[PDB]
């Protein structure tokens, strides 16, 4: 699973998971797909390259499964294109 | 379109607890983080914990580790701090936050990227 694709950033976070620190970005190609990360800011064209992650949890509420499908760089990267 | 409702506060003597709860109405459908913050009178706001929308990853800024707890339930839309073993450096205007950066299991780390902030409750702690 591989995602070629280009956007424009909407928004950033620095944030947090399994005691590890990321930080993502919403592409807003409108639908909109996250990007994180193991230049860049609010407002970029920008070209990303990564693995397709369907990133599946349980909802809370719902007790559903669902997607929460990000583009994982680490072979990846983020190419600033504006 | 979104209403952040902060009640738990007030006074208490060192080394006493306090549990702060956070209401949250309008359009929750596009909160995901929520995290505590302070603000001692005259200083900047500071982060003080916060959890993620799934409530699977938590983090807390050094000083409150191992006294302070964040929780949460989205049935009734609300964000918990049990504070447990004050200290007069406590002693601030609490606030709760929410993000829209739609994830589900990371939490946001930093203050300005929090989108709504509640009015705010304040805790004071004497010895």
């Amino acid at each position: 699973s591989n995602a070629l694709m280009i956007g424009r950033i909407a928004d950033v976070q620095h944030g947090f998971l399994g005691a590890m620190t990321v930080t993502q970005y919403v592409l807003e190609v409108k639908e909109f797909i996250v990007i994180r990360c193991m230049q860049v800011k609010l407002g970029s064209r920008v070209l990303v390259q990564g693995t397709l992650r369907m990133n599946r949890h349980v909802d809370d509420v719902s007790k559903r499964l669902h997607a929460y499908p990000f583009i994982q760089v680490v072979l990846g990267y983020v190419k600033v294109v504006g | 379109q979104v209403q952040l409702q902060e009640s738990g506060g007030g006074l208490v003597q060192a080394g006493g607890s306090l549990r702060l709860s956070c209401a949250a109405s309008g359009r929750t459908s596009s909160l995901y983080s929520m995290g505590w913050f302070r603000q001692a009178p005259g200083k900047e706001r500071e982060f003080v914990a916060a959890i993620s929308r799934n409530g699977a990853n938590t983090y807390y800024t050094d000083s409150v580790k191992g006294r302070f707890t964040i929780s949460r339930d989205n049935a009734k839309n609300t964000v918990e701090l049990q504070m447990n073993s004050l200290k007069p450096e406590d002693t601030a205007v609490y606030y709760c936050a929410a993000d829209r950066f739609p994830t589900m299991e990371v939490v946001t780390i930093m203050t300005n990227e929090y989108d709504y902030w509640g009015q705010g409750t304040q805790v004071t702690v004497s010895s």
